[PDB]
RNA sequence: GCUUGAGUCUCGUAGAGGGGGGUAGAAUUCCAGGUGUAGCGGUGAAAUGCGUAGAGAUCUGGAGGAAUACCGGUGGCGAAGGCGGCCCCCUGGACGAAGACUGACGCUCAGGUGCGAAAGCGUGGGGAGCAAACAGGAUUAGAUACCCUGGUAGUCCACGCCGUAAACGAUGUCGACUUGGAGGUUGUGCCCUUGAGGCGUGGCUUCCGGAGCUAACGCGUUAAGUCGACCGCCUGGGGAGUACGGCCGCAAGGUUAAAACUCAAAUGAAUUGACGGGGGCCCGCACAAGCGGUGGAGCAUGUGGUUUAAUUCGAUGCAACGCG
């Protein structure tokens, strides 16, 4: 179906969850998979293992497109992200670019207070 | 074990088959320091195991014990103020030690007549891996398979 | 930010992000505007950097 | 009168000094649209919350507000509060080089006047994020908290008020003298500049230390050393920086400022120890790895209690309870 043959893997690692979205070069999503949607709810959805099985599961569900090349775009910090791109070249993809696209303000908005734990 | 790294003591092999593996199996089975009784039970039970399966003695034992050896097991950490059940790879001596402990314990659980029949039927139920010790191995492997996310 | 490589490639080896963004810069902008704790955190950081 | 104090002029230097105006780029939120699909978010774990009315992720376009990553530095400037993108306009101070000029014009300062973070107040705007109050979810014995999800005043602008802070180098201002070392920053002079050098001479500043001082801790040419001038303030702890009165303030409150009564201490610095849900290193059947028990049953024996005429006395966390 529609046979795009090149895409972008936007991986959005945060501290609590990694969410991998495989799209095309136009930016239209072709299929996604989160670490929290792969079993292991909770303290286990923020691990490199959960991110890699999230990326394995996002490599599935884009078989209908015949993607061979993809760029990787990485957001946020997280226990994910590093393992995530590994799972992508464990799934036959030719990984072309690895950009880190974490949003950094140039002293913009005030961050929240928190955490007197 | 706080300081002292240790050696280990050498067990005498089995007086019928020369197997230190099976010698440790009669030590796992032994209760109250009665070794003669336990080796009688092991010789009777493995003798009917060799007669039933028709293979031989200690390769029927080695198959029936090969189906119950754990691969990896969970283990508590308590490092970050939390209780984790991490999976960890079992050492070979601990591997077959756990194998024998589960066979013997499951054989004590059974409801047959004599201990040689309970353990002969437990090793026979472990030869086609359908007994209780294989459910203990699958249980351990479900715990270490569910919690795979910690390594 | 980008990396690419020709066909002799095996490993990610992108330690461009142990250079700039990941470790410090995003973990710093998770928490409060002070003016006060940074003046003392930098004061004791430059007072610790001593022989 | 005089120039060694103070000041003026010439030429430059560095600077987040101030006020006004403009603009730029990242990011957050919102709105509209494309793809796409079952979760997202959150936590120690959860739940509230958002989500098949299509969220989160992702791309495009727009709006708006605030703050200005990197440079960034015990770096700089300012009397202090404080001041951080870039550009323009108006403007204050400092420092340096040589020379000229005035000629003690100086120092401090009670009352007085001005400036004075943040929160707060008034009027009018603005309102993206954050967030007192507030609401819900948790946690808990309780939880009017810490944690989570939302969230209003406020934070932002204009003008006025307030007038305070651990407004702190807890160190008033001005001047003079008194061994050193390593830096930072900003000038300037000289020498083959034979380079990212060598030798000096100023301004500001950081760390360590000598004499000296100090209760000690420490300060140590930027003094808490050695002196001089003027000011401010102190006189045991509490009551109390409170009440009354005055002045100020829209208010909140600010400032000035007692007494009765009560205690024989309150305090500073340092020492020894003990302790810590502080840190480092180390041990023991301490935990872990195992095996067998106890707690359940009947009996033995000891104890508490009860009973009794008496149920002899003693032992009572560990280290009393088949103990004397």
């Amino acid at each position: 179906r529609k046979q795009v043959s090149d895409g972008v893997a936007h991986i959005h690692a945060s501290f609590n969850n990694t969410i991998v979205t495989i799209t095309d070069r136009q930016g239209n999503a072709l299929g996604w998979a989160t670490a929290g949607g792969s079993g292991f709810r909770g303290s286990r959805k923020s691990t490199p293992f959960a991110a890699q099985v999230a990326a394995e599961r996002c490599a599935d569900a884009v078989k209908e497109y015949g993607i061979k090349n993809l760029e990787v775009m990485v957001k946020g910090p997280g226990p994910g992200r590093e393992s995530t791109i590994r799972a992508l070249n464990a799934a036959g993809f030719r990984i072309t670019n690895i950009t880190d696209v974490t949003p950094i303000p140039h002293n913009g908005c005030r961050p929240p207070k928190k955490r007197r734990v | 074990p706080r300081r002292r790294v240790i050696g280990q003591r050498k067990i005498l092999p089995d007086p019928k088959f020369g197997s230190e593996l099976l010698a440790k199996f009669v030590n796992i089975l032994m209760v109250d320091g009665k070794k003669s009784t336990a080796e009688s039970i092991v010789y009777s039970a493995l003798e009917t195991l060799a007669q039933r399966s028709g293979k031989s003695e200690l390769e029927a034992f080695e198959v029936a014990l090969e189906n119950v050896r754990p691969t990896v097991e969970v283990k508590s950490r308590r490092v970050g103020g939390s209780t984790y059940q991490v999976p960890v790879e079992v050492r070979p001596v601990r591997r077959n030690a756990l194998a024998m402990r589960w066979i013997v314990e499951a054989a004590r659980k059974r409801g047959d007549k004599s201990m040689a029949l309970r353990l002969a039927n437990e090793l026979s139920d472990a030869a086609e891996n359908k007994g209780t010790a294989v459910k203990k191995r699958e249980d351990v492997h479900r715990m270490a398979e569910a919690n795979k996310a910690f390594a | 930010i980008k990396v690419r490589e020709n066909e002799p490639f095996d490993v990610a080896l992108r330690r461009f992000k142990r250079s700039c963004e990941k470790a410090g810069v995003l973990a710093e902008v998770r928490r409060r505007e002070f003016y006060e704790k940074p003046t003392t955190e930098r004061k004791r950081a430059k007072a610790s950097a001593v022989k």
